[PDB]
Order: C-alpha cells, then sequence, then structure tokens
RNA sequence: UACCUGGUUGAUCCUGCCAGUAGCAUAUGCUUGUCUCAAAGAUUAAGCCAUGCAUGUCUAAGUACGCACGGCCGGUACAGUGAAACUGCGAAUGGCUCAUUAAAUCAGUUAUGGUUCCUUUGGUCGCUCGUACUUGGAUAACUGUGGUAAUUCU
RNA sequence: UGGUGACUCUAGAUAACCUCGGGCCGAUCGCACGCCGGCGGCGACGACCCAUUCGAACGUCUGCCCUAUCAACUUUCGAUGGUAGUCGCCGUGCCUACCAUGGUGACCACGGGUGACGGGGAAUCAGGGUUCGAUUCCGGAGAGGGAGCCUGAGAAACGGCUACCACAUCCAAGGAAGGCAGCAGGCGCGCAAAUUACCCACUCCCGACCCGGGGAGGUAGUGACGAAAAAUAACAAUACAGGACUCUUUCGAGGCCCUGUAAUUGGAAUGAGUCCACUUUAAAUCCUUUAACGAGGAUCCAUUGGAGGGCAAGUCUGGUGCCAGCAGCCGCGGUAAUUCCAGCUCCAAUAGCGUAUA
RNA sequence: CUCUCGGCCGAAGCGUUUACUUUGAAAAAA
C-alpha cells in the first residue's frame, strides 16, 4: 500500500512510437520494487495494458528511501516487438535467443571455411 | 586502450620532520577535541585549507581591477561562506589567511551531531553517524567526515530508520523481548 | 599509415561535440561529406545526443531507416552524415524543424524553426571559376555548387539558397555595416556588424567587428559569414542573440534567475 | 611551510663532505576486516612459441533450374524463403610493440600557383551531323569420372 | 568572360592529334501502376570529367641529450651549382649527359655515443631549476633479419606473395607447410608483470546490409602498482581511585565538574559475517535495498618498526661477557650492557609498516 | 609624416632597418 510512482523527465518520441519517460519509486520500509510490480502501477496511470512497458535501470540510493529507472511505453504491442532492444523483449519472454556459444559457432566457421561448396553444409 | 578514468589525487601530505614535540602535542589536541581516526585525518584537514590559503595568497598580488582576481576571489569566498567559516561580515579577501584548522574540525558532521546534542559524547556521535542512525534532510549520512553545508544544517536528525527516531527496536531490544 | 583512417578516438573527437569520457573509447567519425569533420554535427551526435530522442546508437539506426529524418529535404539514412553550420534538419513527424547555428559558446545548440523560414538557407560563396564554354561557377561553403549565378556575387558573399530548387534567390555582398557571425575561430559564435577589414597580402585579412553591446573583435575574414544586411538578420536568431558574456555578469545572469525561481 | 640536525678537536670557530630527514616510483619482507577506483611480461630476450580464437559481408534493387525447403495453381519465362558459387566491396582501418631513428623523427608555423585522391556531397551525362522491342563467346556452383602419405592441393 | 599580391590561371579562337598493352557517351536492376498501338511516375547501381570531403605526399621558418681521448669535412662511386633531358603523381642531382668548382665548420661542422621513438605530459618544487616520459591522445617506425613485388583509390602490406639467411613443423623420404611486437596461454630469460574465462548489451567500425561479423571494444577473474571513503567499540550506573569549583579555623561536607582503572555490574547500538527475495546485467557478479540469524572477554583479539644521540620513547628485570651480536652515522659488547639475546613497560605511523634501488 | 580615388574620413603611400614592449588571431582534446 505504500509505494508510490512519480515520473520526473518524460517526452514522447512519435518517431520510435513511444512515452518515454523517468521513474521515480518511493519505497520505505520495503526492499526495492520487483519490476513486474512496478509494472502494474506504471500501467494503472497511463491507462495501457502492462504488456506494452518496459523498465528497467533501477537504481536504489544510499539509505534506502527511493530508487530511480527508466521506463518506455509503445502504442502497440508490435510497435515495441519491431524498436526494443531484444534482451528486454526477452526479460518478458517474448524473444527467444539462440543458446549456442561463441567457441561453438567459431569453431564452426573456421571448419567450413576449410571445404568448397556444398560441403560447407556437412559439417558441425 | 580504455573507457577508464584515471584522474586521482592524494588527500593530505605528511609533515617534513616526523617526530618534534610540539607537532605531536598540537595535533593530538585535535585529535581529541574532536574525536579524530588518526594524524591522517588531521593533515587531511589541514592540507584543504592549506590549498585555498595558496589560491588566496596567489590572487592577492594580482590587481584589485583584474577581472580574475574580482571573479575566482567572489567564488571562493562564497563557497567559503555557505560551509559556515567565514561571516558575511568578514567576506573580504584577506580575512581568508586568517584562518585556523578549528574552523573546518567544527563543521564536521561527527561534531555538528554532538554541538546539537543529538549524541552525548564526541565519540558517541561518531559511532551514531556511523551507525547510520544520522540523517542529513531526507538523506541517510554514513559518514563522520561529511562537510555540513551553513543551510543544510537546520535539519540534522535520527533518521526515521532507526530506534531512535523511526520507532522500530534493534536486535537487542528483539531478543530481550522473545525471551519475555 | 597505408590509406584513409576510419576511426576516431573519443577523446581527440571535436571539443564542442560535448562527449563524455566515460561511455566508450571510440566517437562517431563523420561520414565524409559536405562541412569538413573538425567544423561539423554528425547526426548521431545531434539526434541521440542534444535532442535526447534517442538513447543509443541503434535506437538512432531505427530511426533513419524508417526514413524520416531529412536534411535540406532529401532523406538522409546515413546515421554519421555530417550537417554543419547553416544547415536544416527536417522532421516531418514531429513538425520539427532545427537550423543549426552557433551558440555565443561556440556549441551547435538545438534551435527551432517557422516551417516557413525551413524552406531555405544560407551559404558562403568559396570561389567563382568559369568553366566549360565560359559557363561561370559558384562553390558554397556547403559544397553545393551552382551554375549561372548573377554575375555580381563575388567572393565571400552570402547567398540566399531555396531548398527545393536549390536556385538562388538572391545575395548579400560583403561589406562594412553588414551583419556577420564568426564560424570558427576565438569568437565562434559572435554576432556583429563589419566595421573594418584590412587586407595583407599573401596572408589572412583580418577583419573587425562591433556588437550590439559595442564590444569590438578581429577574426580571419574566413571565418566570417555575413548573415545580414545592415542591421537585420536573415535567418532567425538562436536564444542567445549572439552577444558574449563577461562570466561575471553571467553569473549574475544565474542568481538573479535564482532570486526570480520560485 | 622560503626549515635542517648528528659526525674531525682536550675545547673553539671554519671549509667540508659522510649520515640523517621528506616525497616519488620498481622490487621485496612481514601483516590485512569493510567499500569505491585502478596500473599490470616496458626495462632482460624486437628471444622462442604448442592449442583455440582475432575479417568478413545481401537488400526489394547484380547473377538461383540445389527440391535444400516448403510452396500454391499447376503449359503461367520467372510465385516465394535459400545453402553454394560468380560478381561487388572490405581486408591499407583497428590491435601490438619501441628495435632502428639526433635537424632525422617530431612540435608550432606555413605553403602546394608543384601534385594524387576509393568514397560522400553537389555539379555534369540526347553540346559529336556519323540485332537495337536486345547482340558474342566462356566459365563457377551443380553433375559426374580422378589422382596424391600429406594441405584452405587440384 | 571571370580571378588572384602575383600564372606559363580559368574561359575563348585557329591548325592538327588521338595509343588495338584502346576515354566519354548507360545493351543492367526494383516498387507502384496509371494515362492518349503510343506514353510516363518514384528509386538502385554505373559512369569520363569538374568541384568537395577524408586525406596522403613532398617543401618553408625556428627548436633536441652527451662527447675534442672526434678539427677539419664532403667531391673518380653526386659532393654544390649550371644547361637539356630520363624517371616520377608533380617540385627537385631523383637519375643520366655535359659544364662550373663549389657546399659545410669553434655560432662546434664531420665523427662517435645514448639503459634515445618525438611530442601532449609526469614526479618534484618558494622564485629559478633538476629528473623522468616503453605506457591508453597525436605523430613516426616494425612485424624473425634483409631484399623484391603482385592486387588496388590506397600497401613496398606480412592474420598476401617470391626468394635468400636464421630458426622450427609434418612425411609413406617423393614432397608439403610455417611467422603471437593481436587476444588468451606456454617456454626461456630474469629482482620484476593476470584467465587457454563470458559477450556483441553498451562504444564505434566493416559489409550488397535496420537483419551478419568484430579477443577493436565491453563484462567478469587474478591484483596491498597506486589513489578515495572507512570498523575494531559507544553509553550509564555504580565501585572506587582520583583530581579541579563551593563550604569549613581544621576535622569534614557537598547532587557540582571531570577522569582513569575496575579478572565491577548493566542492557542498549550496530556492522563484519551467514543468508531468503528484490535490484543490478546480454547472462551473472559486486555495490545499494531488504527479511532471518549474527558481539562480552585469550572474542568477531592489529601489525610494523622502534625505545643511548640524531629522533618521540626505560638509569627496568633475567641471559651473554671485545663472543654471539647490533649499529646508515657517531658508536655499543672485555661480569652492576639505558645499544646484544629475551620478558615487562611505552612510541611512531595505522590496514598498514618496514627493507634495497633509481 | 604626406599626396591620387571614393562617402572633412576609408583605400594609396612611406618613414632606415631591426631588438624591446603592449595589443589583437591563431594556437586538438585529455
Ligand atoms: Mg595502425
Ligand atoms: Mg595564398
Ligand atoms: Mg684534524
Ligand atoms: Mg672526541
Ligand atoms: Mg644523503
Ligand atoms: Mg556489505
Ligand atoms: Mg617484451
Ligand atoms: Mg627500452
Ligand atoms: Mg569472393
Ligand atoms: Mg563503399
Ligand atoms: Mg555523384
Ligand atoms: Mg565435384
Ligand atoms: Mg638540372
Ligand atoms: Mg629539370
Ligand atoms: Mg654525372
Ligand atoms: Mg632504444
Ligand atoms: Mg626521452
Ligand atoms: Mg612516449
Ligand atoms: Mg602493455
Ligand atoms: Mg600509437
Ligand atoms: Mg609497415
Ligand atoms: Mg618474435
Ligand atoms: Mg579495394
Ligand atoms: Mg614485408
Ligand atoms: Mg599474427
Ligand atoms: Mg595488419
Ligand atoms: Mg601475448
Ligand atoms: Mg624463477
Ligand atoms: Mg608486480
Ligand atoms: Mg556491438
Ligand atoms: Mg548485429
Ligand atoms: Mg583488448
Ligand atoms: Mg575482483
Ligand atoms: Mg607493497
Ligand atoms: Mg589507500
Ligand atoms: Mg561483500
Ligand atoms: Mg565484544
Ligand atoms: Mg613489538
Ligand atoms: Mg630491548
Ligand atoms: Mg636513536
Ligand atoms: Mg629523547
Ligand atoms: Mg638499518
Ligand atoms: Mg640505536
Ligand atoms: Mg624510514
Ligand atoms: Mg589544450
Amino acid at each position: 500500500d505504500t509505494v508510490t510512482i512519480r515520473t520526473r523527465k518524460f517526452m514522447t518520441n512519435r518517431l520510435l512510437q513511444r512515452k518515454q519517460m523517468v521513474i521515480d519509486v518511493l519505497h520505505p520500509g520495503k526492499a526495492t520494487v520487483p519490476k513486474t510490480e512496478i509494472r502494474e502501477k506504471l500501467a494503472k496511470m497511463y491507462k495501457t495494458t502492462p504488456d506494452v512497458i518496459f523498465v528497467f535501470g533501477f537504481r536504489t540510493h544510499f539509505g534506502g528511501g527511493k530508487t530511480t529507472g527508466f521506463g518506455m511505453i509503445y502504442d502497440s504491442l508490435d510497435y515495441a516487438k519491431k524498436n526494443e532492444p531484444k534482451h528486454r523483449l526477452a526479460r518478458h519472454g517474448l524473444y527467444e535467443k539462440k543458446k549456442t556459444s561463441r567457441k561453438q559457432r567459431k569453431e564452426r566457421k573456421n571448419r567450413m571455411k576449410k571445404v568448397r561448396g556444398t560441403a560447407k553444409a556437412n559439417v558441425g | 586502450p580504455v573507457a577508464r578514468s584515471w584522474v586521482c589525487r592524494k588527500t593530505y601530505v605528511t609533515p617534513r620532520r616526523p617526530f618534534e614535540k610540539s607537532r605531536l602535542d598540537q595535533e593530538l589536541k585535535l585529535i581529541g577535541e574532536y574525536g579524530l581516526r588518526n594524524k591522517r585525518e588531521v593533515w587531511r584537514v589541514k592540507f584543504t585549507l592549506a590549498k585555498i590559503r595558496k589560491a588566496a595568497r596567489e590572487l592577492l598580488t594580482l590587481d584589485e581591477k583584474d577581472p580574475r582576481r574580482l571573479f575566482e576571489g567572489n567564488a571562493l569566498l562564497r563557497r567559503l561562506v555557505r560551509i559556515g567559516v567565514l561571516d558575511e561580515g568578514k567576506m573580504k579577501l584577506d580575512y581568508i589567511l586568517g584562518l585556523k584548522i578549528e574552523d573546518f574540525l567544527e563543521r564536521r558532521l561527527q561534531t555538528q551531531v554532538f554541538k546539537l546534542g543529538l549524541a552525548k559524547s564526541i565519540h558517541h556521535a561518531r559511532v551514531l553517524i556511523r551507525q547510520r542512525h544520522i540523517r542529513v534532510r531526507k538523506q541517510v549520512v554514513n559518514i563522520p567526515s561529511f562537510i555540513v553545508r551553513l543551510d543544510s544544517q537546520k535539519h540534522i536528525d535520527f533518521s526515521l530508520r532507526s530506534p531512535y527516531g523511526g520507532g522500530r527496536p534493534g536486535r537487542v531490544k528483539r531478543k530481550n523481548a522473545k525471551k519475555g | 599509415a597505408r590509406g584513409p583512417k576510419k576511426h576516431l578516438k573519443r577523446v581527440a573527437a571535436p571539443k564542442h561535440w560535448m562527449l563524455d569520457k566515460l561511455t566508450g573509447v571510440f566517437a562517431p567519425r563523420p561520414s565524409t561529406g559536405p562541412h569538413k569533420l573538425r567544423e561539423c554535427l554528425p547526426l548521431i551526435i545531434f539526434l541521440r545526443n542534444r535532442l535526447k530522442y534517442a538513447l543509443t546508437g541503434d535506437e538512432v539506426k531505427k530511426i533513419c531507416m524508417q526514413r524520416f529524418i531529412k536534411i535540406d529535404g532529401k532523406v538522409r539514412t546515413d546515421i554519421t552524415y555530417p550537417a554543419g553550420f547553416m544547415d536544416v534538419i527536417s522532421i516531418d513527424k514531429t513538425g520539427e524543424n532545427f537550423r543549426l547555428i552557433y551558440d555565443t559558446k561556440g556549441r551547435f545548440a538545438v534551435h527551432r524553426i517557422t516551417p516557413e523560414e525551413a524552406k531555405y538557407k544560407l551559404c558562403k560563396v568559396r570561389k567563382i571559376f568559369v568553366g566549360t564554354k565560359g559557363i561561370p561557377h559558384l562553390v558554397t561553403h556547403d559544397a553545393r555548387t551552382i551554375r549561372y549565378p548573377d554575375p555580381l556575387i563575388k567572393v565571400n558573399d552570402t547567398i540566399q539558397i531555396d531548398l527545393e530548387t536549390g536556385k538562388i534567390t538572391d545575395f548579400i555582398k560583403f561589406d562594412t555595416g553588414n551583419l556577420c557571425m564568426v564560424t570558427g575561430g576565438a569568437n565562434l559564435g559572435r554576432i556583429g556588424v563589419i566595421t573594418n577589414r584590412e587586407r595583407h597580402p599573401g596572408s589572412f585579412d583580418v577583419v573587425h567587428v562591433k556588437d550590439a553591446n559595442g564590444n569590438s573583435f578581429a577574426t580571419r575574414l574566413s571565418n566570417i559569414f555575413v548573415i545580414g544586411k545592415g542591421n537585420k538578420p536573415w535567418i532567425s536568431l538562436p536564444r542567445g542573440k549572439g552577444i558574449r558574456l563577461t562570466i561575471a555578469e553571467e553569473r549574475d545572469k544565474r542568481l538573479a534567475a535564482k532570486q526570480s525561481s520560485g
């Protein structure tokens, strides 16, 4: 019941299709608010669904009163899917990486650097 | 190459003659009265003041009418005022050279807490600050040597998180209450 | 080094870009283009730093590929494409139109403009050469080269160019009693009226300029840029009227702004 | 902070160095709870080097007849994703080190009216009076037959 | 016609020239589909040549450490200048041909040395200096040593190639392949220096490209090079022990200040740690946020040097007896050692402190 | 210090030349 959302710098990008802003949080007793919570409070301010909003970079000040971050709120889910850097989509679980390491595709790369045409595909 | 800042300074200088009765006694007194940790803390202050005295001395050779003397001087005096050392009567340039160590050892948070009578001994104070019971405005300060600005002095508190002003009891009262 | 250099170290970037030591080893290295790199702005500095629109290089990239940004009415999809003094950035989506002028302090500032005024720019004429069947040629500071100009246009004259047709509408001749900005130098970003121009053969030509506050200073002729006829500038001026300030008075500017704030 | 003490003589004043005293970097001995920063195979051997990686690249817009996929509707020249290969571009930057190098490098200063310049930006691109509703041959991937202990061989 | 401080400039007119180891004039691609059998909108590549940008390359003026146990130097083989060329991208003894006999030097040439890459800078400093700058920015050089070229706008390129020298790998003995002064890591050298870690999220770069790639870079690990903040206790009572102000002729009294020591009591306060969850982040880590536990004696204990003088601090106590030993220097040690070896004490700086060396 | 043009003042001159001095502009960022 005691948690407070204020929004400091605020701007609208017509060109990224988003409401892009700074998020302030008052949480005097508690440990830092989890993001899945803060999205809800934030959501009910701008009346939009939870889905479409992305908060990050939360930092808590010494002595435990306040927390500062960024958030950005997209018009359509889809716009988000295009415009958002992917890892953030992945914290929501929309986008999924490939689990191959760097040594992996590096090795495979130098392997098929050694053969001619159709044979390249036969290597892994 | 890298993305890193290399800048740093030394915050103090160690005296030329290591052992002299005079220095040792005077600096011991300074240590005791304000409850400092080691001779370093004294040299630290002594050095920060020393810089100021150098700036001033190298303004004083310049003519009054010079833009730089006027501007740079007014800045220096202003900082020196708002920390609480100088007054606005004495706000001329030369009264700077009239400054002593004690004056900065005044405006340390450690001593301010003991002057405002929040803590009952100087050392009790140094503990109290480090123990996070102390706060400035809404801000909690963990450092004994935090120079307290003139205007920020009027609010120095017991920090609503703590037992003292903020009504939750500590570990110790908790245990004695769980036995009884 | 064998051949040309493609990187720019962050620290050696041009000062007035205002970059930080902390966030990288490099900086943008403006692509080759119309304005000299030392002098100019890259689109990515301007768009993500001055304007704050984009946070990172990548968000910017996503901006230029929706082909939003137009420089002089044409889409530039290159993010490091240099814009420079006296240049127009049009963003159609926000209806925002920026011209690039120098501050008093010598930095490019964000300066907003009427959609009307955005339809033209000023240029300096760097040289005049005749070529190919006696046809006269203009070269601006923008590198725009223009043929069949009015024979009355001589060197160091300003032209007004329609950005649509790329054709000169009318021009201002370089003379005492006209109104200029210093483009690069110590005095960069200042505005005044030409008092005097002294000529040293075999060297730089020295120009004296006087303010609206009556202060005077010199530059090299190449650094002068003639904005207006008599006392009245053709372009909109930036918020700072283009007159510098002794530090001392600027401090009091700030202070009065602190006492009137509340 | 514009600073000096001990040491020659039985004692004294000197010249005078030795020693002390404070920083600063490299090493090193002992010790070490907390947090923020952060240098780090330069000196001697620009001595030697296993192994892995450090430079690749496709839009709608240069070449697709790989069924590799699917793909629909199937005489549609070519629907579409697309490995490979040809083509284009890049590999001259960046990274490392300090052997050489003493008006050389280099710094400020100037010049190119004494030259070259991928690219980018703008200019030009029916100014020439004399099979085109489209031209010629080859080659790679691919198919196959191979060689050599050995290769990013052919 | 136009332009410069100045052209053998730019533009114009005339005669011709034009390389088969050829110069320009688009035999090309996409998306929309529309108009009166014809017409065309936007783009993508191309392209000779101007101009421009990034440059690059040669020149100008002034500036460098030590050395005379280097005083004359260069010129038959270009030294200095002249004239015509060749070569080059052009200016030039750059190179050839022919002439001239010059050019440099105590204002230090020429030669040698440098534990010499040059700067921006660093350390130290009253004023003046001295020393250092391999090292993150700028410039130069180099990729085992030399040399020589292909390709190209651009290399005399080394994660291209061709030799020779030095090294070293494979071999079926015919042959083949090498270049860590990129990142890691290994050997050797040494007084002397980190993980065969995770990443393209940031910063920028390259590409036909919004999409791919990057040991450039970023992030962790190791890190007492160095720099910043900063714990190891605070409080109260007593118990005294003491001391200063007040009262008393003194005895004494004081509820008034302080201080120590308390194998005195007392609960209050916290971080170190352990540790749920959040946050952090490309994924983690740390910090910060926060629940839960977590402080009374050898514990959750501070060490390094010192204790004759310089120089701060012992005429202690026991051992040694010109030995072992200390001692930077002056000195100490030969049976009462304020200097050794130790126990006690105290003294200096303090999460630091000693040694050696520039 | 002085004359030829332009709107009594600017461009044109020179005065022997330097050193010294003050002033301007140029001096990458870190
Ligand atoms: Mg390089
Ligand atoms: Mg000139
Ligand atoms: Mg004697
Ligand atoms: Mg004696
Ligand atoms: Mg000495
Ligand atoms: Mg902690
Ligand atoms: Mg080495
Ligand atoms: Mg060396
Ligand atoms: Mg290829
Ligand atoms: Mg290109
Ligand atoms: Mg073009
Ligand atoms: Mg085959
Ligand atoms: Mg000649
Ligand atoms: Mg010649
Ligand atoms: Mg000859
Ligand atoms: Mg050397
Ligand atoms: Mg040096
Ligand atoms: Mg260096
Ligand atoms: Mg290194
Ligand atoms: Mg370098
Ligand atoms: Mg090289
Ligand atoms: Mg080697
Ligand atoms: Mg090329
Ligand atoms: Mg080579
Ligand atoms: Mg290599
Ligand atoms: Mg290379
Ligand atoms: Mg290595
Ligand atoms: Mg060893
Ligand atoms: Mg080390
Ligand atoms: Mg990246
Ligand atoms: Mg990518
Ligand atoms: Mg690296
Ligand atoms: Mg670590
Ligand atoms: Mg150490
Ligand atoms: Mg430290
Ligand atoms: Mg920790
Ligand atoms: Mg305890
Ligand atoms: Mg001890
Ligand atoms: Mg002893
Ligand atoms: Mg002593
Ligand atoms: Mg003593
Ligand atoms: Mg010693
Ligand atoms: Mg001694
Ligand atoms: Mg010492
Ligand atoms: Mg500077």
